[PDB]
């Protein structure tokens, strides 16, 4: 009975759900609101069921917090909505991993005729099916040919009439511009990505404004737009959103960005040839000169056989503007030798202590590219956090 | 320009990390001696001759890949044997080494046929010989790498040297690999050649002598290689003192 009284004290309650992208969407909203000194309630990826959401409202309610930003497991929506009515709900997507159909129906029944503003992904037909659950619908989505996604292939049923759903254009899998002869279709979008690229971070064109972000991943474009839509619907203007979006970053050491005045860094885990080739190609999409710190441990979880580094394309480093490469970890010397054999002719510094190696990159004005394998990640990420405070 | 041709056999395998690094190491030590290396990949062997070969290389694959590679290599078993008997330098890794012998026995007792170039056999168990390996050789100086193999190879030929830490060919001999005329065979990973420049230089120098071209300068900078070797030598030494103090 207590959650109800806590929630009534909050003017705006935003729920984020769907099967994917909940956390990034939620974090982008919460980061952008806090960066404008707005006090909020905000839960996390380990606390998106009923019990964890209730705990978030108890722990974080103060007289100043007038917005809650709540990610919620899609299965938890009925149990929670017996206690809290959000003012708006954004849905990212529903992926089966006819099981989607049933779950979407249960969600529709739960939120119907409650006055909730729904922000639906027009490009996902199972998210869009939720239009029957409210009279206040806001559509977001992506224009055809905004990006060529990696691509993957079946026929799906119209949630309204049981025909096979016709598609005019497919972003990927079920996500696309669909149109059924019964009227069910990809609706016109109020907020739309017309174009985006990842090079190496997300760069988005949303309603003819450019959003230069600090996270990566093609899939994250839709999460950014879902977050953008919430924030516009809360009344924030494009510049205020641009300020928050330009500084949000991941926190798991995957394409994670750092900045302190004119010094920049990014860290990306690489533990095999494909991952290393990808991490080495990030540097070349980065303007100006670079400094590298590359770490190769050979602890049990890394494997003891470091031979794979000879299948990585370290030679490509000769095509980049690089001040120095610091090699570190317990097999730092294997990396020095690999770079010698790669004919990469730049100062190479052996510093086996990962904390000392990582700190050292702060002495260079170039863009730090930090590339650890698995057991190198935690010490290298810890030092980067320390160095960039 | 002075040139050496490397015959890279059966490079069509799912993985070839060992293969590529060994080729890189040879190319780069030769380049320092003003020698260009030409790599010929041979996956169809019919009518292949060794007249244009200076050094050959046979890596290792899965047991399936190895059995396929052996069936294709047997179409030129006799020229390969004659080449080897004539002193052709060659490097063979794991399955490429084992299947120069007469047979390879799997843990489940299945006998696989090798080329029979040399009269030996290999018997694998489920418990593997695995860890750092340090070998002391008169020809190759200190050899260092990583071993991880179920196979025990039993031959009566020369080897790459005495194993001061690790196992080598089998549980008992404390000797690693095979060295027969100019043919080398090993279980070592790393791959073996990047750190172990004396082995790389051995194969290139025998090839230059056989062709009648210089191998010069003989002494170049080995510092990076030495520093990489020293990490494993030191770790091996730490590991020994721990057992003696046990
Ligand atoms: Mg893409
Ligand atoms: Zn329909």
């Amino acid at each position: 009975d207590v959650l109800r009284k806590l929630a009534e004290q909050v003017d705006d309650i935003v729920f984020i759900s769907g099967t994917n992208g909940k956390t990034t969407t939620s974090n982008l909203i919460g980061h952008t609101l806090k960066a404008n000194n707005i006090q909020i309630i905000h839960n996390n990826e380990g606390a998106n069921m009923a019990a964890g959401i209730t705990s978030a409202f108890i722990m974080q309610s103060t007289p100043k917090t007038k917005i809650a930003v709540i990610e919620i497991d899609e299965g938890s929506i009925p149990r929670v909505l017996k206690e809290v009515t959000p003012s708006m709900m954004v849905f990212t997507n529903f992926f089966r991993d006819g099981e989607i159909d049933i779950m979407v129906n249960n969600i529709a029944e739960t939120i119907s005729n409650k006055g909730i503003k729904l922000l639906l992904n027009a490009d996902d037909p199972f998210v869009s099916r939720l239009k029957i659950a409210s009279d206040t619908i806001v559509y977001y989505g992506m224009k055809a040919h905004a990006h060529e996604f990696e691509q993957s292939n079946e026929s799906r049923y119209c949630p309204n009439c049981g025909r096979l759903l016709q598609y005019d254009y497919i972003h990927y899998n079920q996500i696309g511009h669909y149109h059924c002869q019964c009227g069910f279709k990809r609706e016109q979008a109020k907020y739309e990505i017309s174009s985006f690229d990842v090079a190496p971070f997300l760069y988005l064109n949303i309603n003819d404004e450019k959003y230069d972000m600090k996270i990566a991943g093609d899939f994250n474009a839709y999460n950014a737009l879902a977050a953008y839509t919430v924030l516009r619907e809360l009344g924030l203007n494009e510049q205020t959103i641009k300020n928050g979006f330009e500084t949000y970053t991941s926190d798991n050491g995957r394409m994670q960005y750092f900045k302190k005045e004119r010094k920049e860094a990014m860290i990306n885990l690489a533990k095999n040839p494909a991952g290393m080739n990808a991490s080495l190609s990030v540097g070349e999409q980065l303007e100006g000169e670079k400094v590298y710190v590359i770490s190769l441990n050979d602890n049990a979880a890394d494997g003891r056989d470091t031979s794979w580094i000879y299948d990585a394309d370290f030679e490509k480093l000769s095509k980049q503007q690089i001040e120095a490469i610091i090699v570190t970890g317990t097999r730092a010397e294997e990396l020095q030798l690999r770079l010698k054999l790669a004919e990469v002719e730049v100062p190479i510094i052996v510093e086996r202590d990962i904390y000392k190696a990582t700190a050292k990159t702060m002495d260079y004005k170039g863009f730090t590219v930090a590339i650890p394998n698995y057991t190198s990640l935690a010490p290298m990420l810890e030092q980067l956090n320390r160095s960039f405070e | 320009m002075h040139e050496l041709t490397i015959y890279h056999f059966m490079s069509d395998k799912l993985n070839l990390y060992s293969d590529i690094g060994n080729i890189i190491a040879l190319r780069q030590r030769a380049k320092k001696r003003n020698i260009k290396v030409n790599v010929v990949e041979i996956n169809e062997t019919e009518g292949i001759t060794f007249d244009e070969c200076d050094i050959f290389f046979i890596g290792g694959g899965s047991d399936r890949e190895q059995a396929l590679a052996t069936k294709e290599l047997s179409k030129i078993k006799t020229p390969l044997k004659e080449a080897i008997e004539d002193g052709m330098p060659g490097l063979t890794i794991c399955g490429g080494y084992q299947f120069l012998g007469k047979k390879y026995i799997t843990p489940d007792g299945t006998e696989l046929e090798g080329l029979g170039i040399l009269d030996f056999y290999t018997e694998s168990k489920t418990n593997r010989l695995t860890g750092d390996i340090v070998i002391e050789s008169d020809t190759f100086g200190t050899i260092v790498g990583f071993e991880n193999h179920g196979g025990r190879t039993y031959h009566d030929f020369g080897t790459l040297g005495h194993v001061t830490f690790g196992y080598g060919n089998n549980d008992e001999d404390k000797k690693e690999g095979i060295h027969y005329k100019n043919l080398l065979g090993t279980y070592l990973h790393g791959p073996i050649l990047p750190k172990n420049y004396e082995i790389t230089d051995y194969l290139l120098e025998k090839a230059c002598e056989r062709k009648g071209i210089p191998f010069e300068p003989k002494e170049i900078d080995n510092e990076a290689e030495i520093q990489a070797k020293q990490v494993l030598i030191d770790r091996a030494n730490r590991q020994k003192k721990s057992r003696l103090e046990h």
